[PDB]
């Protein structure tokens, strides 16, 4: 079996792959390793190949590798990576180590978006890529609850794709989660309403080193959140809500002024009171009044691009049920992901 | 429906 794979250093690592990829090269990093671009001599196009090192070394890695393999697996909507293929070049479960993921090739992550220039028509656009991808995810009860621009990317056709599933420092992270208290699908629009501010301004909304740090950056922009919301925290939590200094915040007159668009056609100044009207959708603190999916599509800035066959697509039909809830030993873990991997390479 | 032909992103 091993007359099918070559090896190949990248960096400091060495990624083993059936031949039919060629010329690795880095193309970026992370917690889970390096990820490489190379060409598929098969199907003669670019790919990514992302390298899991021991994705079974203990029950977080395990559960976190194998939820995605059958995710990625059985998903397929344009705005959300797709998987092309995945093997292992170890040839046995004993000797099983590693995992190699081979997905669509993108020409880079949001990151590099926001320090770039930008106008409405590309700006919705990229909005409206994000908002049908995740509204897949949502009717299939994938609530992402992790969305941040490192994890999405994009081509230079200005086509977007999200990397990854989200949960079973954190600037993107709705005031929900902050805070251990329950959450629905728009929870998600936070996420999306922090990116969009993101863009606008160019830099970080909420940029907290930790738990506590964050809150504060929030409330000070927001304001202090109304007598509704602070008793919807347990105990525990809605004692430190009511024990810091309170805050009018800013409208998003003042958060996102008129200069920072561009106000020359009429039609200039009609798109940025369009986007800063979604963004105060978005950005509300109570995750009851704040927008949802849906309704963000429908907003007259996003729905420009809207057609049914992306924004309404049939639901994945994810056939592992017990998946993301399930406890396994790490030697059952590695069967299952070993056995996955199996099954799944063409 | 606005065309999307011409949306480039300068990353290449
Ligand atoms: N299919 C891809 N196409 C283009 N770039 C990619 C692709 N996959 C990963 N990248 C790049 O590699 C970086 C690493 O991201 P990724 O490997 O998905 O993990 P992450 O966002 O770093 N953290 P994590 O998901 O926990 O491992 C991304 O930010 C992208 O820049």
């Amino acid at each position: 079996r091993d007359n099918n794979f070559y090896s190949v250093e990248i960096g400091d690592s060495t990624f083993t792959v059936l031949k039919r990829y060629q010329n690795l090269k880095p193309i970026g990093s992370g917690a889970q390793g390096i990820v490489c671009a190379a060409y598929d001599a098969i199907l003669e196009r670019n790919v990514a190949i992302k390298k899991l090192s021991r994705p079974f070394q203990n029950q977080t890695h395990a559960k976190r590798a194998y939820r995605e393999l059958v995710l990625m697996k059985c998903v397929n909507h344009k705005n959300i990576i797709g998987l092309l293929n995945v093997f292992t070049p170890q040839k046995s479960l004993e000797e099983f180590q590693d995992v190699y993921i081979v997905m669509e090739l993108m020409d880079a992550n949001l990151c590099q978006v926001i320090q770039m220039e930008l106008d409405h028509e590309r700006m919705s656009y990229l909005l409206y890529q994000m908002l049908c991808g995740i509204k897949h995810l949502h009717s299939a009860g994938i609530i992402h609850r992790d969305l941040k621009p490192s994890n999405i990317v994009v081509k230079s056709d200005c086509t977007l794709k999200i990397l990854d599933f989200g949960l079973a420092t954190r600037y993107y992270r709705a005031p929900e989660v902050i805070l251990g208290m329950g959450y629905k699908e728009n929870v998600d629009i936070w996420s999306v309403g922090c990116i969009m501010g993101e863009m606008i301004k160019g830099g970080v909304l909420f940029p907290g080193t930790d738990h506590i740090d964050q809150w504060n950056k929030v409330i000070e922009q927001l304001g202090t959140p109304c007598p509704e919301f602070m008793k919807k925290l347990q105990p525990t939590v809605r004692t430190y809500v009511e024990n810091r200094p309170k805050y009018a915040g800013y409208s998003f007159e003042k958060l996102f002024p008129d200069v920072l668009f561009p106000a020359d056609s009429e039609h200039n100044k009609l798109k940025a009171s369009q986007a800063r009207d979604l963004l105060s959708k978005m950005l509300v603190i109570d995750a009851s009044k704040r927008i949802s999916v849906d309704e963000a599509l429908q907003h007259p800035y996003i729905n420009v691009w809207y057609d049914p066959s992306e924004a309404e697509a049939p639901p994945p039909k994810i056939p592992d049920k017990q998946l993301d809830e399930r406890e396994h030993t790490i030697e059952e873990w590695k069967e299952l992901i070993y056995k996955e991997v199996m099954d799944l390479e063409e | 429906r606005p065309s999307r032909d011409h949306l480039y992103l300068p990353l290449e």
